[PDB]
Formats: structure tokens, C-alpha cells, sequence
């Protein structure tokens, strides 16, 4: 039935995005506290509008759109969430016994998991089984990461205003990306005449870049890019917690309100639960209310 | 091959932007 999977999927990511409010201690995001601000104003209104999508094609039998309003309000609740850490772990920074940490120049996560993947693709490219076709799969995956690792080095050249460092994240996304070039000839080679020596030839040239990619976790790994993190002091805690109490009933309420709207699309018939349907309506929009006044309390800057 | 330029679109990008400095 339409809705059905969108508000299965709608109450696995509320549980996921609820995380975030756990111990919002760290930066999650790259948003300014206005730019929090901006964010829940800009959802709030969104979710406002999806709230009445649910309830209005629930009460009509209009499937597909109540499906698509609990998909909008599933965003935008995700959307918000993310503006409320981010804006609970700026308040608690700006204390004044809270020390700031730096950002990082590259995010240690997903640049491991790019080498690795290449490391992976490349070993694809070398197994004796392989496939024409996964040829294809592999040069696709190598692709996504090399170019992601590029895009990682200038961002990181950017940041820094070491010029010797400035310089060597150019140079060794070159390395990376001339390797890559070199490795495309001969999948070309391999994907247009399929044989055990160009096989061969294209397990060579991977060899390159795995160096190439190696050379840059061992540059990018000094001590001396790596992020530093925050340190909230319990003032700064304290300070950031009645956006995170506002935030976390916004969304035990929306969880609420996303239940009792899946029962109803299944059968409207239901005078207590159209009830219940505007006491967690009314709810988040009291939350959000409440989530907004704090934020202009607690404003740092 | 046109369709494996086509995959390598993106790194092609990266490589005008570094081929700059």
C-alpha cells in the first residue's frame, strides 16, 4: 500500500537522526549558528505543511500523496535535527571555559574508506575470475574515490596556510590522478580486446596508483592535519541543553505522530486517533516553538 | 572509448582544476 514503506523508512531515520542528539559535543556540520537558524526556520515550515499533507490525504484516501507528505516531513525532520546539534554543540563551545578544537583538513572517515575502496576495485581488476563486466564495475568505483580524493586535497590545499602543504596536496592529487589516467588506457585496452596479457597489462598499471594512494595517507596522515577535538565544558552543557530537550520531543512526538498517521491511512474511520493525530501535531510545532526561543536566548553569535 | 571517458567525467574535472596551479 502507498505510505506504508515511507512511514516504515520515515521512523528508521527519526531513530537514526536521533542520534545526533545524544552527546552533540563535536561540529557534525559545516553551519554557522545563523545558519542553524535559517535551517529550522526553512524545515519548520516544510515539516508544517507535510504535517497537514499526512493528516489530509489520511483523512481522504489519497495514498500516493500521503506518501509523499510523510516522505517531505521525514526530511525535514532530519533536516532539523542536523540544525539542532549543530547549534547545541556551537552554544556549548562558546562557553568560555569550553576550549574550541580545529577542523581537520581532510575528514578521516570517508578518506579511509577511499582508499580502501580503490585498493579494493584494484584488486578486483587482478582477480583471475574477473569477469568483462566487472572490468566496468571496478573502473566505475576507482573513478568515485580518485576523483573524491582529488576534490579531498585541494579542499585540504585551501584550508592550509602552510605553503609547503598548500603545494604537496596539489602534487600528490596529480600523482593520484595521472596514475588513474594511466591505469584508464589500459581498461580501454582490456575492455576492447579481452585478453590474458591485457588482463596482465591492467594489473600492472594499477600498481601506480595503489602507491599514488598510499603516498597520500602517508602525507595526509600527519599529526599536524589531523582535527583536534572540542572540549565542552559543563556550563557549555548545560547551556546547550534546552535545545537538545526541545529537539529530542520534537521527535519523540513526530515518531508519534508518523504511527498513529500510518494506522489511519490504513482506516480513517478512527475519531480517537484523528485526536491523537493533532495532540502529536500541535506538539511538534510546541517543540519547535520552544526549540527556536532558546536558540535566540543562547545565541553566541 | 567514449563510455569509459564518459565513467572518468568527474577526475577529468579534478585533473582542468589542478592542471591550473
Amino acid at each position: 500500500a502507498p505510505g506504508q514503506k515511507e512511514c516504515d523508512n520515515a521512523l528508521r531515520q527519526l531513530e537514526t537522526v536521533r542520534e545526533l542528539l545524544e552527546n552533540p559535543v563535536q561540529p557534525i556540520n559545516d553551519m554557522s549558528y545563523f545558519g542553524c537558524l535559517d535551517s529550522v526556520m526553512e524545515n519548520s515550515k516544510v515539516l508544517g505543511e507535510a504535517m497537514t499533507g499526512i493528516s489530509q490525504n489520511a483523512k481522504n484516501g489519497n495514498l500516493p500523496e500521503f506518501g509523499d507528505a510523510i516522505a517531505t516531513a521525514s526530511k525535514a525532520l532530519c533536516g532539523f535535527t542536523e540544525a539542532a546539534a549543530q547549534a547545541a554543540y556551537l552554544v556549548g563551545v562558546s562557553d568560555p571555559n569550553s576550549q574550541a578544537g580545529q577542523q581537520g583538513l581532510v575528514e578521516p572517515t570517508q578518506f579511509a574508506r577511499a582508499n580502501q575502496a580503490i585498493q579494493m576495485a584494484c584488486q578486483s581488476l587482478g582477480e583471475p575470475g574477473c569477469t568483462q563486466a566487472q572490468v566496468l564495475s571496478a573502473a566505475t568505483i576507482v573513478a568515485k574515490h580518485t576523483s573524491a580524493l582529488c576534490n579531498s586535497c585541494r579542499l585540504a590545499s585551501a584550508r592550509t596556510a602552510n605553503p609547503t602543504a598548500k603545494r604537496q596536496f596539489v602534487q600528490s592529487a596529480k600523482e593520484v590522478a595521472n596514475s588513474t589516467a594511466n591505469l584508464v588506457k589500459t581498461i580501454k585496452a582490456l575492455d576492447g580486446d579481452f585478453t590474458e596479457e591485457n588482463r596482465a597489462q591492467c594489473r600492472a598499471a594499477t600498481a601506480p596508483l595503489l602507491e599514488a594512494v598510499d603516498n597520500l595517507s602517508a602525507f595526509a596522515s600527519n599529526p599536524e592535519f589531523s582535527s583536534v577535538p572540542a572540549q565542552i565544558s559543563p556550563e557549555g552543557r548545560a547551556a546547550m541543553e534546552p535545545i537538545v530537550i526541545s529537539a529530542k520531543t520534537m521527535l519523540e512526538s513526530a515518531g508519534g505522530l508518523i504511527q498513529t498517521a500510518r494506522a489511519l491511512a490504513v482506516n480513517p474511520r478512527d475519531p480517537p486517533r484523528w485526536s491523537v493525530l493533532a495532540g502529536h501535531s500541535r506538539t511538534v510545532s510546541d517543540s519547535i516553538k520552544k526549540l527556536i526561543t532558546s536558540m535566540r536566548d543562547k545565541a553566541p553569535g | 572509448n567514449e563510455d569509459i571517458d564518459q565513467m572518468f567525467s568527474t577526475l577529468l574535472g579534478e585533473m582542468d582544476l589542478l592542471t591550473q596551479s
